[PDB]
């Protein structure tokens, strides 16, 4: 994302400073109050002016930011855990 | 011929010996794509190292690491003990050893005529030298089990090992036609 | 005594044998001896010919459907998540099935966290799958002490997007940086570098397996030798010593 | 590998067979156990064919016994192995990636004359890109 | 056959004319169809069902 | 709804008990040989 | 020989008959069974369904009579849903071919 962002910045002429996002979150709206936290909640308050981060496109953050096209396709995937003995033919037969 | 006999076998041991320690040298046992001097190269790779070529790094020798303790796994103690042979290289060293006595006791059967015990001694040095060879061999494809194509010093431990079975023969032939001719002149 | 060992050496391995037995007890004992070689050797080859063909036909989880199929290996996704709601409204029969098995599945296969689920997978000795994104995949399966792999291809589809507030003047050069950046191909250079270059992780019988069978020939000539020499030295100083 | 490693094994049997059969001058012979007759007393055991002549001393028939173990066990799994491979059929992929194209020079492989897969190629910075343009 | 992995990313959209109506809505709909799996349903009905 | 091995001895037992019965019969046999001879 | 015959297992379910290709599958021209196979969501419906559809040749037929023949004359290529009861009033008729 740093370098992604610093290339951003050199096609835009632009310089930019590095924040964390204090919650530690993606962010997600939440049910109770209509209040968006995390990095799209940072940007609907206009605390952060543009997330460079593993955001996914989804419907609920598109109606309320604007998405660039994606720059890492993704999906979702299987991830699994992955020699005879010197005296292996006698296997074939019981001790 | 007993000269003509004594000649093949002066000649086939040397040939074996030196075949031997050539392979045991030299480093073009299996030909494998891997890394060099710590991407994926096609190097040489023999009993003590591996050496790129045709490579970025081409001409580089890195000694082969026969205890993968990266991940610090033991497994049973028979993979353990195998390595460790392997990476002792203990099997070719002693074909080499024994090649080397049986020509020893080759020349010196030449200085003592009388006593025969000798030229057996030789024969039997470099048939144990040839058991030996084949151990290795199995015990250096069996290091490949934990494509890939076998160089010109494989092959050359191969004809040694044939040279020594050859000559262990021939020098048995010579310990029993002295034992006959010695019974046949000792019978009148 | 020797030679009646010898006998029965011979015939238990099913080769020559210079002498036979010609009285009817030893004719009897022969009989039954070969029948036991025969019915012994013939079940080994048999053994031996089911073991390899089993071993041949033996399919590791390559896809999705795999995974649906058999149920031996457990597998499931967070406890919430994208990846709860795609597994709810996937109507691909596969997918539902997956979810079905996955709800309904004693002891919960479901995890906390990502890293809890990367742990359970290690410590399952291949007993328990996990269904995670293909990048964050990628990313463990290249990391100590490789023993993680992605099999198979993407369930869904979904993507990364650089995020600007609706109504801002950030967004159009930004989306055109993006696309130039993946058309000249700075952004796969990128995924090389942080998750590749950055890394830190047949059919025919093999010599290893008939290693054993080497072994016990040499140590056998080995030992003939041996024996060989201790009776030629013993006679040589008999010999000597009579006379 | 078997292979190499059973004629190997075959020609030092015989040897062996040779040299514990007519080393001992008390054999003078006895037996019949030649160079020649071992090598074929060796390729008769091998191929389960019976033998003219067996051996009599100890260390000749601990010889022809660990030879003729060594026989069942390299005939059994040839047997075995045959029959594991024409039990099921297993059809491999030659080519699985792009990095298994870019490394062979056998098969021939192409994009379009003028398109976008041929300017991905033309222009690349990664190592396998270069090496298939 | 094919074989290994995509080479590279690419996508299709949905293309809409500059300063248009049609477009916001456009890309709405094609993130919900997304979202609920139908645009799989289509793939698979006209790639490998048929 | 919730819901190759090595050989063992049990395979090959009868052919080991075939063997010893041979063994027992011919062992009689031959007794019963030597014991006709001997009278 | 023996062992690839010892590992073939015949058609025993809807699920096996769905699984495989080998030998073909269908129903009438215009029935109940055809209604029923085109609304259904169980797995194995379904994938029948659009076995059904993407057939070709068609494996639909105007009437019990055709279809039974049509299983008949195809030596074990072709297989027939229909009624249980007429089926099991069928293979209970001569030749006995069903």
């Amino acid at each position: 994302c740093v370098d992604l962002a610093a290339e951003i910045a050199k096609h835009c002429g632009f310089k930019y400073k590095l924040t964390i996002v204090g919650d530690g979150k993606y962010g997600a709206r939440d049910a109770d109050t209509k209040i968006w936290n995390g990095m799209v909640g940072e940007l609907v308050y206009g605390k952060a002016d543009i997330a460079i981060a593993p955001l996914t496109i989804t419907l609920v953050r598109e109606e309320v930011i604007d998405f660039s096209k994606p720059f890492m396709s993704l999906g979702i995937s299987i991830m699994i855990k992955k020699k005879p003995g010197v005296f292996s033919f006698l296997d074939p037969l019981a001790y | 011929d007993r000269g003509v006999q004594m000649l093949l076998t002066t000649v086939g041991a040397f040939a074996a010996f030196s075949l031997m320690t050539i392979a045991v040298g030299t480093d073009y046992w299996l030909y494998s794509r891997g890394v060099c001097k710590t991407e994926e190269v096609m190097t040489h790779s023999g009993l003590w190292r591996t050496c790129c070529l045709e490579g970025n790094f081409k001409g580089l020798c890195k000694q082969i690491d026969h205890f993968p303790e990266d991940a610090d796994y033991e497994a049973d103690t028979a993979e353990y003990f195998l390595r460790a042979v392997r990476a002792s290289s203990i099997f070719p060293i002693l074909s080499v050893i024994l090649l080397f006595m049986g020509g020893l006791c080759i020349a010196a059967s030449e200085f003592y005529k009388t006593r025969h015990n000798i030229i057996l001694s030789a024969g039997i040095f470099f048939v144990s030298a040839g058991l030996s060879n084949i151990i290795g061999i199995i015990v250096y494809i069996s290091a490949n089990a934990g494509s890939y194509s076998y160089g010109w010093s494989f092959y050359f431990g191969a004809l040694s090992f044939i040279i020594a079975e050859m000559v262990g023969v021939l020098a048995v032939h010579m310990f029993i036609d002295r034992h006959k001719q010695l019974r046949a002149t000792a019978r009148a | 005594i020797f030679n009646s060992l010898w006998f029965s050496l011979g015939a238990f391995m099913q080769q020559g044998c210079d002498i036979s037995p010609r009285s009817l007890s030893g004719r009897i004992v022969g009989g039954v001896w070969w029948f036991f070689t025969l019915i012994i050797i013939s079940s080994y080859t048999a053994n031996l010919a089911a073991f390899l063909t089993v071993e041949r036909m033996v399919s590791p989880i390559e896809s999705a459907e795999d995974l649906s199929k058999q149920t031996e290996i457990a597998y499931g996704t967070l406890d919430s998540g994208s990846t709860k709601e795609f597994f709810r409204r996937s109507k691909i029969a596969v997918f539902d099935k997956m979810w079905t098995y996955m709800r309904s599945a004693e002891p919960s296969v479901f995890v906390r966290t990502t890293a809890e689920g990367v742990a359970r997978v290690r410590k399952s000795k291949g007993k328990y799958a996990y269904l995670l994104e293909s990048t964050m995949n990628e990313y463990i399966e290249q990391r100590k002490p490789c023993d993680t792999m992605k099999v198979g291809g993407n369930l869904d589809s979904k993507g990364y997007d650089i995020a600007t507030p609706k109504g801002s003047s950030l967004g159009t050069p930004v989306n055109l940086a993006v696309l130039k950046l993946s058309e000249q191909g700075v952004l796969d250079k990128l995924k090389n570098k942080w998750w590749y270059d950055k890394g830190e992780c047949t059919s025919a019988l093999s010599l290893s397996n008939v290693a054993g069978v080497f072994y016990i020939l040499v140590g056998g000539l080995g030992l003939a030798m041996l024996v060989a020499l201790i009776e030629f030295c013993y006679k040589s100083r008999a010999e000597a010593k009579r006379m | 590998e078997i292979w190499m490693c059973i004629v190997f094994a075959y020609i030092g049997v015989s040897v062996v067979l040779f040299l514990v059969s007519r080393f001992s001058p008390y054999e003078w012979s006895t037996n019949e156990f030649g160079i020649f007759n071992s090598l074929w007393f060796s390729l008769g055991a091998f191929m389960q064919q019976g033998c003219d002549i067996s051996p009599r001393s100890l260390s000749g028939r601990i010889v022809g016994g660990v030879w003729w173990f060594f026989t069942l066990i390299i005939i059994s799994s040839y047997t075995a192995n045959l029959a594991a491979f024409l039990t099921v059929e297993r059809m491999v992929s030659p080519i699985e990636s792009a990095e298994d194209l870019s490394k062979q020079t056998e098969i021939a492989y192409g994009t379009l004359d003028s398109g976008s897969t041929k300017e991905f190629f033309r222009r690349s910075k990664i190592a396998v890109f270069d090496k298939m343009w």
